[PDB]
């Protein structure tokens, strides 16, 4: 399967969801720590890695990174959370800011199991502005993931 | 051997639940692609 949309990344103790990915223009985008660059199966069925980067924690299959949109810095976004064993749910939120020395990157303060990481973050036009699942655990114990976007 | 399966389309929802705050955090990213809180 290669039609556009969001996909669960599974593995067989039982069938376990290790992460989430997004398919667009024939390319499967997800996070590196999800698949560790290993090949995926889509039916019968083989997706091979094309581009990856551990620092960005991103990886593309069957082609280069296609998602180009980014957060405008003012409007609210929506996390299309696809938790393990749960139907996809759109969660609207206003992202925070991750202050680094290469600049600022948006971050959403939403908590979901580790199997949900790789789920896309959308703008008001349905464009993927980044993926969810790479972040920090703050002083209270909650999880805050950055809006990690690649380069097209 | 990992495998993928469809979970839905990529579409914005008009009446979605709005939760979560907007924290401002100083963060440092190591070479291994992991963020830390500085």
């Amino acid at each position: 399967e290669t039609t556009d949309g969001v996909y669960r990344v599974m593995t067989r103790l039982g069938s376990t969801q290790v992460g989430v990915g997004v398919m667009q223009e024939g390319v499967f985008h997800t996070m590196w720590h999800v698949t560790k660059g290993a090949a995926l199966r889509s039916g019968e069925g083989r997706l091979d890695p094309y581009w990856g980067d551990v620092k960005q924690d991103l990886v593309s299959y069957c082609g280069p990174w296609k998602l180009d949109a980014a957060w405008d810095g003012l409007s609210e976004v929506q996390l299309l959370a696809v938790p393990p064993g749960e139907r996809a749910k759109n969660i609207q939120t206003l992202p925070g800011i991750f202050k680094t020395k290469d600049g600022d990157i948006g971050a959403v303060a939403l908590d979901y199991p580790a199997g949900t990481s790789g789920s896309p973050i959308l703008d008001k036009s349905g464009r993927v502005i980044g993926l969810y699942g790479n972040g920090v655990v703050i002083k209270n114990g909650s999880y805050v993931s950055a809006i990690t976007q690649g380069k097209r | 051997d990992m495998y993928i399966e469809r979970a839905g389309d990529i579409t914005w929802e008009k009446d979605a639940e709005v939760t979560g705050n907007s924290p401002r955090l100083d963060v440092a990213l190591d070479e291994s692609g992991d963020f830390s809180l500085v």
